[PDB]
């Protein structure tokens, strides 16, 4: 099913992605809202994963993050939303959504974050079920099996 | 073969102590081969252990004797892969991190801090995977004792008694118990002698004495 051009794959119910989905119009707010899987990859020489609900589609990528998640990427690398959407703009950290042609998949495409609010970098994509958003300073530390295209 | 995609549960960082000792993920899903569901313990994307549906006999949550932050999630089997082992699965469960990691799967909400909402979500992806996960300490009891040199807890369930965990680990469905026999060795302790319809005899030693009206009520 396709929601605000995105093209979403779903799961059936049972599978624990789809009850970890919470992806919806929000009627008050006037608009689509969004679950995103974030996945921390540190510095090697251990990931952290967190599922974020009710961002908002209109929303630069790191104002809809969430504090733990911060904190969180404070601790991997170095307090309102005000600063913590500000000391991440300043950060070099990439992010990378996966990339599809229902299956997962390990291909990668890096994407513009402070360029873009999360409904057009998710336009033309697909999701299954949800974007899931990977975070890492370099290539290398994303989990293994993972390939970026340029 | 095992994705976000096919994958009815996942729980990482469960202790694994039998049938080995490790810290393991768990994980429900439907094969890809053949849409059929399979219980797995996984180490990255090693599979130690895995059982295929019938094959699960008996499963239950089950407390550890005087530690609460911590519960045992037990299952029996008829077989797995390889015929790898043959023991029970025993694991424990942290329930803070249960908690908080189910947080993190975004499937409960940061202020929720009842444990059996995880343990509904378990139970119910589960039966998803052809089988049955009771709780019986949500009218059930259990205390210490001995088996021959080796402590282990007896659990009295409804239907089921279980002696666990030291190897090997004993279930005795209920309907096979003929008899058990009840005898003192002094006023504080005795002991309990479990009859199988079988015949085979299992001499439950060194049971402190406030337990007794538990067990003779129980039959």
């Amino acid at each position: 099913i396709i929601r605000r051009g995105v093209n979403c794959l779903m799961l059936p119910k049972g599978m624990q992605r789809s009850s970890q989905n919470r992806s919806k119009w929000d009627k008050t707010m006037d608009l689509f809202v969004w679950s995103v899987e974030w996945i921390l990859c540190p510095m090697q020489e251990e990931l952290f994963k967190h599922v974020s609900h009710r961002i908002k589609e209109t929303d630069f990528l790191v104002q809809g993050m969430g504090k733990n998640v911060f904190q969180k990427c404070c601790e991997f690398y170095r307090e309102t939303k005000e600063e913590r959407t500000q000391i991440l703009q300043k950060s070099g950290l990439k992010f990378y959504t996966k990339t599809f042609p229902i299956m997962d998949s390990k291909k990668l495409v890096e994407l513009a974050i402070h360029e873009k609010c999360i409904g057009e970098l998710l336009k033309n994509t697909t999701v299954i079920e949800f974007p899931t958003i990977f975070v890492a300073m370099t290539e290398a530390d994303l989990p293994e099996g993972y390939e970026v295209l340029h | 073969e095992i994705s976000e995609t096919n994958t009815i549960f996942k729980l990482e960082g469960v202790s694994v102590l039998s049938p080995l000792r490790k810290k393991l993920d768990l994980v429900f899903y439907l094969s890809n081969v053949d849409g059929s569901p399979v219980i797995t313990l996984l180490k990255g994307n090693d599979r130690e252990l895995s059982i295929y549906q019938k094959n699960i006999k008996m499963a239950s949550f089950l407390p550890v004797p005087e530690k609460p932050n911590l519960i045992y999630l037990f299952m029996t089997y008829t077989s797995c892969e390889d015929n790898k082992f043959s023991e029970p699965v025993v694991m424990t469960l942290n329930k803070e991190n249960t908690l908080n990691q189910f947080k993190k799967l975004g499937l409960l909400d940061s202020n929720v801090t009842d444990f059996e909402k995880c343990v509904e979500y378990i139970r119910k992806q589960a039966i998803l995977t052809g089988f049955k996960i009771s709780n019986p300490f949500v009218n059930s009891f259990h205390l210490q004792c001995h088996r021959g040199t080796k402590e282990g807890t007896l659990y009295f369930l409804p239907d089921h008694i279980i002696f666990g965990f030291k190897k090997p680990i004993l279930l005795f469905d209920a309907s096979d118990i003929e008899s058990i026999t009840y005898s003192s060795i002094t006023r504080l302790t005795f002991n309990a002698s479990l009859v199988t319809k079988d015949g085979e005899k299992y001499e439950f030693s060194m049971i402190d004495q406030t337990e007794y009206a538990k067990i003779d009520d129980y039959v």
